[PDB]
RNA sequence: AUAUUGGCGAGAGACCGAUAGCGAACAAGUACAGUGAUGGAAAGAUGAAAAGAACUUUGAAAAGAGAGUGAAAAAGUACGUGAAAUUGUUGAAAGGGAAGGGCAUUUGAUCAGACA
RNA sequence: CGUGGAGGUCAGUGACGAAGCCUAGACCGUAAGGUCGGGUCGAACGGCCUCUAGUGCAGAUCUUGGUGGUAGUAGCAAAUAUUCAAAUGAGAACUUUGAAGACUGAAGUGGGGAAAGGUUCCACGUCAACAGCAGUUGGACGUGGGUUAGUCGAUCCUAAGA
RNA sequence: GUGAACAGCCUCUAGUUGAUAGAAUAAUGUAGAUAAGGGAAGUCGGCAAAAUAGAUCCGUAACUUCGGGAUAAGGAUUGGC
RNA sequence: AGAACUGGUACGGACAAGGGGAAUCUGACUGUCUAAUUAAAACAUAGCAUUGCGAUGGUCAGAAAGUGAUGUUGACGCAAU
RNA sequence: CUAUCUAGCGAAACCACAGCCAAGGGAACGGGCUUGGCAGAAUCAGCGGGGAAAGAAGACCCUGUUGAGCUUGACUCUAGU
């Protein structure tokens, strides 16, 4: 909520910095098997239960 | 209604984050994590939760200190500057 | 004064905007290709309610 | 690219193709079979009349429960429809094919569309939500199209 | 173009509603650069944005 | 002397060979569900080498067609081969409220061995 | 008869193309099945004497995966209601501006907040997917910016209680 | 504003003008309505619907735990200037 | 509150807004319950009556305890019906 | 407002194979068999006879050396006292 706690604002910040796609220069490395970011998250679909 | 109407009223938690396992198990009215009873010194581990032990036992983390012990034993728990 | 943009960072680190557009669209394609399978292999065992009451007696 | 069953000389033919399109396969097949063996000019005049709601498209296989009309009488059938989305993709590929035929050096006056076919494509899935807390699929029927024109002879 | 922002800013500037705000259609190309909120005041003053008057409610009959 | 499905290091198998074998050959106790205890997946292979399609042209663009790389795009990142169900085009044939099947032969196609 | 592996053997086949797959093309056998030609494909595989077994499927309201007829069908009908011109655009029933008609009608379709959610706020660019029609738009895609307290709150007190 | 009234109906400030659309107007339906004469003959049964309805005046029974019944029943009036 | 005058006898003109009466069975009443087939004559209720208990106690709990509820209590009370 | 026609979008139950009747016999009520009547592409809206239509329908009887809830002076025990 608005009147929240720092223990939760921390965990929301982490989720904000995690919510991005994959860097395209990872796909150019040699023995690469990562196509996309399979751990993505958005508020519509999956709630992080904290 | 016991279903769709009575699922609107689910807006106040009973579990919060534990400091010991980091997951939403810390009950608030009784103050006892349901995965590793936090105020209690012993972590919950029952032999019937044999899968649950896999998820929380040794190896499942970093092993900051422990993973150098086999290295330090192989050499004799030794000391000092190496060599020339 | 703004001597930096994310496009410029990724240009410095290899990828051009053409490469970025194409590789992005492929990563979008694959997500949908997988979501297809998750919606495909689920419709079977998703309506398997444990306690349906069947509102029909008389 | 490998195309379907084509009995023509490749030198007097020009090809086109459209893959992974989000039209209905069932309507596009009828739209495609309504112009097989035709000349490009008459086909392009016909497909525009359709959008103007004249000279309908006959529905012959995928025709169950649809409505009847009077623009089927020039084909014998009494069931027909005016599928704009399919018509538009088909017009695009006819354009592309005529361009390719021009670039290969063929005369548009006497081209005819020899081999046209549509295929099924991979579905695209969504959920619809029914009564009693159950899900069912709601998915499209996309289509590949491939097309060949070639110039007439004896 | 799209002036859905400029309308909102005009309201908040003028101190009036989003529905009493008139953007000149012949100056979309001028308004669309008014991203700022000073550049809305400049236009209000030029007359390219206008505050419309109250939809009258009259008390003569009562 | 004895025990040892755990831990560390090693050596091997008439074992499994990606619906198998540990649940996991892959960012697997991961994603995800659930208030919680707990539950718990799927997913391997281009090619020797990206040489991952310069350039032209139609299209608003995706793309298409040529061109090109390659031993091979009947390998084009939806990529080893690429079955079947199911489907489209072409060709052959048949068809009065089913179809299929057994015995016998005509007609059409096809094969034969040629005793050369 | 057939299958996966094991021991021997044919100094076995094979990149001049192994296996696999397709073949109303052929031969052998009562049959299980074997053999050949062609097409495709690209790296290992068979015959004989024996050993061994996680060894042969039409079924189990079988398991997993995939797919169909139904079927371009049922249907996308609650919440009084949309219309004109221009602009942008490849493209406008649905975007934007203006003009008109209307509604909520102050126990509101307003303005703010508690829980809860977590950056959904705002801007620029953008429309493959989503918005069960469409889409140039968007709570979506991508990139960034953004929350300023001696006085508001927590913090402090105790309640039922732990 | 009406009105006893935060009712219902209409408007001001603010907000929205969102819910897939066009054409046509068969049957059967959903929701809403009307109906000759008769008036529950229908039906398990007056289910459903209709009638009444506000305010002022008059008048209001049995019975009663004397407090009620009771808006009993039943009659009349209602505008504008 | 009253009187004239007036109108296609209209006028709480839209909205809004009770159908009434005579008798029986039953429960006294207001109230509560079968969330998602039973709202009732069932449950509760005040009222009446009984029973136990004068604290080293009556009723009840706990695995046990230097342990507990009634009890911050004391028969005009607690407990059980 | 739907249905109906059109543009776009676009599922599901169910499905041995499938779908014209009469009589016969038969697991005693045939879509298929037998003997007959007949039989001409492809079809639209409706319909509710049939498909012994479909479904996580209701109860009725029985068996089981299968159970569970509850009661009692069933059998065997037990906390407490
Ligand atoms: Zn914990």
């Amino acid at each position: 909520a608005a009147q929240k706690s720092f223990r939760i604002k921390q965990k929301m910040a982490k989720a904000k910095k995690q919510n991005r796609p994959l860097p395209q220069w990872i796909r150019l490395r040699t023995n690469n098997t990562i196509r996309y970011n399979a751990k993505r998250r958005n508020w519509r679909r999956t709630k992080m239960n904290i | 209604g016991k279903g769709t109407p009575s699922f609107g009223k689910r807006h106040n938690k009973s579990h919060t984050l534990c400091n010991r396992c980091g997951r939403r198990s810390f009950h608030v009215q009784k103050k006892t994590c349901s995965s590793c009873g936090y105020p209690a010194a012993k972590t919950r581990s029952y032999n019937w939760g044999a899968k649950a032990k896999r998820r929380h036992t040794t190896g499942t983390g970093r092993m900051r200190y422990l993973k150098h012990v086999s290295r330090r034993f192989k050499n004799g728990f030794q000391t000092g500057s190496a060599s020339k | 004064r703004r001597t930096i943009t994310a496009a410029d960072r990724r240009m410095v680190s290899g990828v051009t905007e053409k490469q970025y557009k194409k590789g992005m669209k492929k990563m979008q394609q694959l997500e949908k290709n997988a979501i297809n399978t998750q919606i495909r292999r689920e419709i079977k065992r998703v309506n398997f309610q444990t306690h349906y009451r069947d509102e029909l007696l008389q | 690219a490998r195309y379907g069953a084509t009995s023509t000389n490749p030198a007097k033919s020009a090809s086109a193709r459209g893959s992974y399109l989000r039209v209905s396969f069932k309507n596009t097949r009828e739209t495609a079979q309504a112009i097989n063996g035709w000349e490009l000019t008459k086909a392009q005049k016909y497909l525009e009349q359709v959008l103007d709601h004249q000279r309908a498209i006959p529905f012959r296989r995928f025709n169950s429960s649809i409505g009847r009309t009077a623009q089927g009488k020039e084909f014998g059938v009494t069931k027909a429809r005016w599928p704009a989305k399919s018509v538009k993709f088909v017009q695009g590929l006819l354009q592309n094919a005529a361009a390719n035929a021009e670039a290969k050096g063929l005369d548009a006056t006497k081209l005819y569309v020899s081999h046209i076919q549509v295929n099924q494509a991979p579905k695209q899935r969504r959920r619809t939500y029914r009564a009693h807390g159950r899900i069912n699929k709601y998915e499209s029927s996309p289509s590949h199209i491939e097309l060949v024109v070639t110039e007439k002879e004896e | 173009a799209n002036l859905r922002t400029q309308k909102r800013l005009a309201a908040s500037v003028v101190g009036v509603g989003k529905r009493k705000v008139w953007l000149d259609p012949n100056e979309t190309s001028e308004i669309a650069q008014a991203n700022s909120r000073n550049a809305i005041r400049k236009l209000v003053k030029n007359g390219t944005i206008v505050k419309k008057a109250v939809t009258v409610h009259s008390k003569s009959r009562t």
